[PDB]
């Protein structure tokens, strides 16, 4: 029936239904601008009135002007007629290409995967990034997670893992950017359609897009983390088939949650974040997930405020993840890209019994060297490298080795590195760390082995100088 | 030759050291001072915000 | 009598006027005070509406009138606003008669989709050594200027603007590029020697300034930046190119935070409100570059932000800089020592307009971000002493005057001087000395060779030799 | 749910030996039954494959006939992803252990008062093995987790927020819960019930409102410490932080 | 015309009005006391009331005490007649000798220059001193933060300051003692009686004196620098001066906001401060500047909070 | 009262950081805006109020004095937090006292070096 609004604060927005009353999470539909403006309840104050969360601007609006229920959710187009489109948080198509002509529909919510569903199929997923890879690495159909504080090459590597994996991959591929940057869209687009993982001209395109980025409010911050969310659920389910979720950045959707939960009328919680930031998101998050039907191989860029890793924000999301890779500024200021914490980021899946106790011995043995370089970091910097016993002088060298020959020329930054961009494959990653290790190098300059592809390339590096 | 070369080795050595000690000392206090605001503030925080829930 | 196009107000305390009546009133619809103040709806609440002053509300009584005007928060636009001062709701506050403004946009619009985009191309030149050959911005681009108070944040803006004669003086169109200077919160005195400095550079006639400084309301430095955003659309708009530079953001987000506090909405990090990132994010996107279908106009953005002790890892630096397209980071160690501009070339970043750089730099240029690199660290044998002479050198040629832009191929001319180490034997000390000489000089006479490097855009392999011969003969004449 | 704990006459010194087969363990903190004892430790420190590690070890008493020696496991998750949970019975089931422990599971995506009852429930559960007479081992993963969902209950129902935003009685629930634990008296069945409570620090920081609280509580605890795990000292422990407030009382006197 | 006391909870007074009511930032008299009790307006609260701040102790008001509003802010007397004098925060002299006869007043509040007032050069203001003039020198209508404790000069180099910039300039000067210790108050006027600058005999007397001490109320404290202020405003405005406005010290300016701002009980800011603290400071610090008409330039001495720069 | 009758008295407050606390907690169930420790906006103009009111009058008024010795623990010799602060401000000079001191050996236990009196070597003696 219809109904008015009576209150209006921010995204929030308060209607009254004399008939009838929508259920919770009913796309309210406002009639009387040039523009399609959904709300959706989130609460029933009681005296029949509800409160909704917008999901565009909401100047203009008026006490008065009249709403209607849809008696549904907020719905949108999911199928194969996506792929290869721009769509919003609502469904509606942005890449001006006419509308997405298509069969079904799905809700952006939806209850998760039961129990009975999940799956343990654990297989190795390389990604022929050296760190990655040897340390901590990605499981197909996991969930990955890229951790990082404003500038430390978040965007970049999610970049090259879709570059590495999604390029030669027979299946499709779901990109949600989640309040980020405008014109990284654009470019993506652009760079996708070049490289043709979308085409204007079929319907041979592998990929669909969803896109609501930090211009947006709140409300479609908030929601939009869903929408290509949904889309991604039915290339699982209705297709039983292998899907890949990039999301950038999975943040901005608790950030939005809390820029929302101040009118919304909650109490605050630790440090200012919504009452319901761990089940806002876990809801949210448990739905990407491989059940035994489809298979999602998920990669969610998470900024970290303040690079502190203990805000709520990032703290929660650390339950959510198959494999790990945080990013320190401390690491990027020393040149070292991609910018991985080798003593932070972990996989699931590091297991003698599923990667091979070669791979888990050079892995635990690299670990273990830089964990001893930097324990030592406290005396070498207030007595000096001097004052370094003779076995010790050593571990630093070796470690400072390693340490530099995790770095690697990405494919993508060949802008920002001039250098060639390296992929290196499990085995010579695997080898060239045992040799280090060895001490077959302790003969080599450090730089021979910064920024480098297979150890070769290092050893090879090294003769060029001299 | 030997223990003037150790002297004069060591004078500066310690020089050094303590240098970087100062700066350590410097860059330490600053964090301090970051610290010691947050922590001013996120327990006025933790009032105000109990008191309006009244 | 009225209680829908109208209202007299409730209460008027903490800078929130609760009124009663303005029924029909919108949200964030300009309503109107007996004073003249001029009032923003924010709350729409079932009794009162909350109205946020954009001014002093002492003026403010209780039971004032209060008439809607059914316009959106709107300021006035348009090439007339050029070489005005005005306050963040446009009018002019530099006395020079009024403004003949004839459009108008609502200073909280969105900002340009996926689709109507694409890629920074066009240089956008700071006429700043450092900056234009290892930190090139390109028009459309946004450019975070970062570091502590009194690094030279501010004149990196200044000459910027004061640069964009050399083009708009100029014949070619494309080439111009149109200046809006924000003042949010920073000293009135200020503003006005800044306006001053600008007029007799000539450089006033293509720019506008907008202040809202620090003895204004908080809500209008809260305005401010967008108002200005507005005014500088209006030209990215209608296929013109824009550069607005907002000093500072740091200041901003203050104001806003008091008025979010005031309004007892919930305190964060810092006890600024949640939505402080959202506040930057939104007034940053709507810069950028349209494709050839929408003008292929620019607003190109630098934004100002006041560390605390080179603190770039707080709250309010990383959002900046999780919005802006890489920043430009001053640090008051380098300034102190002597080396301005203040930039800090090793933290410092520009991604996006790293392909925007003119080719006749990128040759010379990048060979030079490339010696800096190994000086950095080897910061002894031959070739590492070595790569300290030529590093300590490129360092002294970097250091650069305030309010003295230079023509892009003046920089690529007196960097060739140093990166083919002409400067390696003078002593440092009389590298600026050389190097002041040396331009002034190539600029009076070889006025030809600089005519062809911006011509062939690049240095041509006769313009090479040319030069050389010119530094050559130059630095034997160069007595000490 | 909702039962109060056993108070002082129904109990006995804790004298029987609760073994984890983990020399660590078994040897420098010895836990035993009706002990609470508490794992504390960073994220990926191997704060559970320990829990783990732990009821695998009861197989060799779950399949013979000493009907002393024999202990039920109950193991809540809370908070969790689905995902995990699975994966994680997936292992207890392989190595064959699953026939001997329940696994209440109130994971992420479960409402609000489901992770805040959840340990809960999964006592009472473990409740019973002890007023009648048997062993049981009830590991709550985590308690961390579940404090957070408390809070959310109780800031929506608007009781004004405490420390780090948790209500006032955020102690009294860990403490009520892990009190329920203990070591019957014969009178009352010689039956136990071992706990072992899990808790997540941030960067090491046990000063956090929550990590105090149950340290505070339980019996001793184990510290994990991803320093000394990376260094080559797998399962981190930190002996000389790890306590067991009932010492060699919990041992054989072979160990 | 009057209104009542409707409540009185610590120094903050809440007022009711029949018919007209007072402006944000009006001066209420609060009648029948043996001394002036001034309330300021701070928020028009609805139902005729208005909520204020007390230049003073509250003790004994009832609730229906009649309370008269003067139609302006706090006015002070301005002039020559307040050099060598000691006016309190409201304008009463306090130095004993009588009343600061003067024609004209002035209201505490005020707003900066306008835009197209400001001048637009700087120059150095002279103040002889060779250390000073030479190295770091002070600038017409600039600020000056002045570091260190006592003993170190500070109290002379104010002196030596008010004496040159008189002498070689013909600039009076305000000092402003923002929570003067009520000793040191003391103390200062002698010092300055003794050296020269104030003078209880001829006219010669070369700097007014405002201070509103320790134990005046956060009111008190927090409009007292806008008084000096003021007063230094008349000789720059009217009589187109180059005047010295000190406040000692800036930091219990800033601690009289957030104390005054914690009563009206605004949510406080990061680590304590108001929410107004930026602002605050502004449309103070603005006032302070070169006009076409001349020029206010003023030495703050400030206090360092934890040694904390930050 | 001895102050103004010509005589001199010496008051102790031991302890003034107990009595903001007993005042804080008045404010607090009064209803009274917390801030910084959750002490009130005038829990500076309660002690500035007090130690104001010590001085010496000069000789037309008994030539009197009441001099103030107050004490304020410090925690962790925090000397920044809310009341020492608020205090030292007031005051106009400190002798701090220091545990390491204490057992060096030092007792009484000052440190010359932090405590400070501002009236000085007016107050002494010649000899001394
Ligand atoms: N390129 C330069 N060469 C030599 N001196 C400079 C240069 N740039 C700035 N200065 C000096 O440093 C200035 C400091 O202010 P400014 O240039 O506006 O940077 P800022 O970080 O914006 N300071 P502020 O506006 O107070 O935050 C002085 O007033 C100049 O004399
Ligand atoms: N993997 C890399 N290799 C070499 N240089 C890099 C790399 N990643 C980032 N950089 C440099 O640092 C910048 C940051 O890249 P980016 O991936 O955008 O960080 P981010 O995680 O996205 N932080 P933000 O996007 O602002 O929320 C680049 O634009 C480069 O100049
Ligand atoms: N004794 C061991 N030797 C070698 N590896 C081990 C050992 N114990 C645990 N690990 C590994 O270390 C990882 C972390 O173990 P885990 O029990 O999940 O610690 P946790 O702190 O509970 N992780 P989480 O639930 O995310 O907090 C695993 O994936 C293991 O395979
Ligand atoms: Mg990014
Ligand atoms: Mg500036
Ligand atoms: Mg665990």
């Amino acid at each position: 029936t219809t109904g008015r609004i009576v209150a209006v604060i921010g995204a929030v927005v308060d209607v009254q239904f004399d008939e009838g009353l929508p259920p919770i999470l009913n796309a309210l539909e406002v009639q009387g601008r040039e523009t399609r403006l959904v709300l959706e309840v989130a609460q029933h104050l009681g005296e029949s009135t509800v409160r909704t969360i917008a999901m565009d601007g909401t100047e203009g609006l008026v006490r008065g002007q009249k709403v209607l229920d849809s008696g549904a959710p907020i719905r949108i187009p999911v199928g194969p007629e996506t792929l290869g489109r721009i769509m919003n948080v609502i469904g509606e198509p942005i890449d001006e290409r006419g509308p997405i002509k298509t069969k079904q529909f799905a809700a952006i919510h939806a209850e998760a995967p039961e129990f009975v569903e999940m799956s343990v199929e654990q297989e190795i997923l390389v990604t022929g990034i050296k760190v990655v890879d040897l340390l901590a690495p990605y499981a197909k159909g996991g969930k990955i997670g890229l951790f990082g504080g404003a500038g430390v090459g978040k965007t970049v590597l999610i970049m090259e893992l879709i570059n590495n994996v999604a390029k030669a991959h027979g299946g499709y591929s779901v990109f949600a950017g989640v309040g980020e940057r405008t014109r990284e869209g654009n470019d993506l687009y652009h760079e996708m359609i070049e490289s043709g993982v979308i085409n204007l001209k079929d319907a041979t395109s592998k990929v669909a897009l969803v896109y609501g980025q930090m211009n947006e409010p709140p409300g479609a911050r908030a929601r939009v983390a869903l929408t290509g969310l949904t889309v991604a659920e039915y290339f699982r389910d209705q297709e039983g088939q292998d899907v890949l979720l990039f999301i950038d950045n999975i943040f901005r959707f608790t950030q939005a949650g809390s820029e929302v939960s101040a009118l919304l009328g909650r109490i605050p919680s630790a440090v200012g974040y919504q009452p319901t930031l761990a089940t806002d998101m876990g809801t949210m998050q448990e739905r990407i997930t491989t059940t035994k039907k489809g298979s999602i191989t998920s990669v969610q860029a998470i900024y970290v405020p303040a690079d502190d890793l203990t805000d709520p924000a990032p703290a929660t999301t650390f339950a959510h993840l198959d494999a790990t890779t945080v990013l320190s500024r401390a690491i990027a200021e020393l040149g070292i890209y991609p910018a991985v914490d080798p003593l932070d980021s972990t996989s699931r899946i590091m297991d003698p019994n599923i990667v091979g106790s070669e791979h888990y011995d050079v892995a635990r043995g690299v670990q273990k060297i830089l964990q001893d370089y930097k324990s030592l970091q406290d005396i070498i910097a207030i007595l000096g490298m001097d004052e370094l016993s003779e076995e010790d002088k050593l571990t630093v060298s070796r470690a400072r080795k390693i340490q530099r020959f995790l770095s690697q020329p990405f494919q993508v930054a060949e802008v920002f590195t001039g250098h060639l961009g390296k992929l290196v494959p499990l085995k010579e990653t695997i080898k060239g760390f045992q040799q280090i290790l060895a001490g077959e190098y302790d003969h080599l300059p450090e730089q021979a082995f910064y920024m480098v592809g297979p150890i070769e390339e290092a050893v090879a590096k090294a003769d060029k100088l001299a | 030759e030997s223990t003037t070369s150790e002297q004069s080795a060591r004078m500066t050595a310690m020089d050094n050291a303590s240098k970087n000690a100062s700066e350590m000392i410097d860059k330490l206090t600053l964090t301090f001072n970051r610290t010691r605001q947050a922590v001013i503030t996120k327990e006025l925080i933790e009032i105000i915000s109990g008191a309006a829930a009244l | 009598v009225d209680l829908e196009e109208t209202g007299r107000v409730l209460s008027i305390g903490d800078g929130i006027a609760r009124v009663h009546g303005l029924r029909n009133v919108q949200a964030e619809e300009m309503v109107e005070f007996s004073s003249g103040l001029k009032g923003m709806s924010l709350n729409l609440e079932p009794d009162n509406v909350g109205v946020v002053v954009f001014g002093n509300d002492k003026l403010i009584k209780e039971g004032d009138i209060v008439k809607r005007t059914g316009a959106i928060v709107d300021v006035p636009v348009g090439e007339e606003l050029l070489g005005r001062v005005v306050d963040a709701l446009g009018n002019a506050i530099d006395g020079k008669g009024p403004i003949g403004s004839k459009a108008r946009r609502r200073v909280g619009l969105k900002a340009p989709g996926i689709i109507p985009r694409i890629s920074v191309r066009e240089p956008m030149q700071t006429g700043i050594k450092a900056v234009d050959s290892l930190v090139p911005i390109g028009r459309g681009q946004r450019e975070l200027i970062i570091g502590d108070r009194q690094t030279g944040k501010t004149s990196i803006a200044i000459d910027t603007i004061i640069n964009q004669k050399r083009f708009n003086d100029g014949t070619d169109e494309k080439k111009k590029l149109y200046c809006i200077y924000v003042a949010i919160g920073q000293k009135r005195s200020t503003v006005a020697q800044l306006v001053k400095r600008l007029t007799d550079a000539d450089a006033m006639k293509y720019t506008i300034v907008v202040s809202a400084t620090a003895s204004d309301a908080a809500p209008l430095q809260y305005l401010a930046p967008y108002s200005g955003c507005s005014m500088g659309e209006y030209f990215r708009d209608n296929g013109k190119h824009a550069l607005i530079i907002y000093d500072d953001l740091s200041k901003q987000a203050v104001a806003y935070r008091q008025m979010s506090l005031l309004l007892r909405r919930p305190p964060g990090r810092e006890a600024y409100p949640g939505d402080v990132f959202y506040l930057h994010s939104r007034l940053l996107e709507r810069a950028a570059k349209m494709n050839d279908a929408f003008g292929g106009g620019s607003l190109t953005a630098l934004p100002v932000i006041e560390t605390q002790a080179g603190d770039v890892s707080a709250y309010i630096p990383t959002n900046v800089i999780s919005i802006t397209d890489g920043q430009i980071f001053l640090e008051t160690e380098l300034f102190y020592k002597g080396i301005r501009p203040a930039i800090n070339v090793g933290l410092s970043v520009s991604r996006v307009g790293s392909a925007a750089q003119t080719r006749a730099m990128k040759q010379v240029a990048g060979t030079m971000k490339l010696e800096l690199a190994q000086y950095r660290e080897v910061a002894l044998d031959a070739a590492t002493q070595q790569l300290l002479s030529r590093g300590v050198r490129l360092t002294e040629l970097l250091k650069q005057g305030q309010y003295s832009p230079m023509a892009i191929e003046e920089q690529v001319a007196v960097i060739y001087a140093g990166v083919r180490g002409y400067l390696d034997k003078l002593e440092p000390s009389k590298i600026t000395k050389f190097e002041n000489a040396f331009l002034s000089h190539v600029i009076s006479q070889h006025q030809a060779l600089l005519g062809k490097i911006r011509t062939d855009g690049k240095i041509s392999e006769e313009s090479d030799a040319k030069l050389k011969e010119i530094v050559t003969n130059f630095l034997a004449g160069f007595e000490a």
